[PDB]
């Protein structure tokens, strides 16, 4: 276990115990989620006593707002979702006007 | 002995090098990455080249960055851009020739 050559450790792992190796994962797993364009499914439980067909809304309720989820619905009726371009237009559309 | 078409398609090529020029860049100071004021400008290259419209205008700001072998994505700096323009025009230039 060495301190020195880039003055650190090196053979093994560095100094690095599960905490690290499982935190260098957790970086880039992260730092990758942003690296993409996700699509979300939000889903709802219907009832604790696991029975089909039956659904509480109490249970609904404190589940939506906590989630935000009307937050959700209220932004993407005000908001603009796809910051595109315009020449799109005139190349692709001088076929049908 | 140039066909009727191959007339018009080197001209095509070699006057977007005037066109590219045009794409104003202009500083919006909340993180600096600036896209540019119009369309028409890089539109007229677009046209006679016969892109993905879309593609451009979009991919010119917003490229997948090949990070070691993975991809990410990114917007570039006003200047990044400004240049990076300047630099596609004189690029086709050296391979048309």
């Amino acid at each position: 276990p060495i301190e020195k050559g880039k003055g650190k450790a090196k053979k093994g792992s560095s100094f690095q115990t599960v905490s690290a190796l499982h935190r260098e994962n957790l970086n880039k797993l992260m730092t990758n989620l942003r690296s993409t364009h996700p699509h979300f499914v939000r889903c709802i439980i219907p009832n604790e006593t696991k029975s089909p067909g039956v659904m509480d809304n109490p249970l609904v309720m404190h589940q939506l707002r906590c989630n935000g989820v009307l937050e959700g619905i209220r932004i993407c009726r005000k908001g603009f979702p796809n910051r595109i371009l315009y020449g799109d237009f005139r190349q692709r559309y001088r076929i049908l006007n | 002995g140039f066909t009727s078409e191959e007339k018009n398609s080197m001209y095509k090529l070699t006057g977007a090098i005037m066109h590219f020029g045009n794409m104003k860049f202009k500083l919006k100071q909340r993180e600096e990455q600036a896209e540019p004021d119009g369309t028409e400008e890089a539109d007229k290259s677009a046209y006679l080249m016969g892109l993905n419209s879309a593609d451009l205008l979009k991919g010119l700001c917003h490229p997948r960055v090949k990070v070691g072998n993975e991809y990410v994505t990114k917007g570039q700096n006003v200047q990044q851009v400004i240049y990076a323009t300047g630099a596609l025009a004189k690029a086709v230039y050296e391979r048309m020739f």
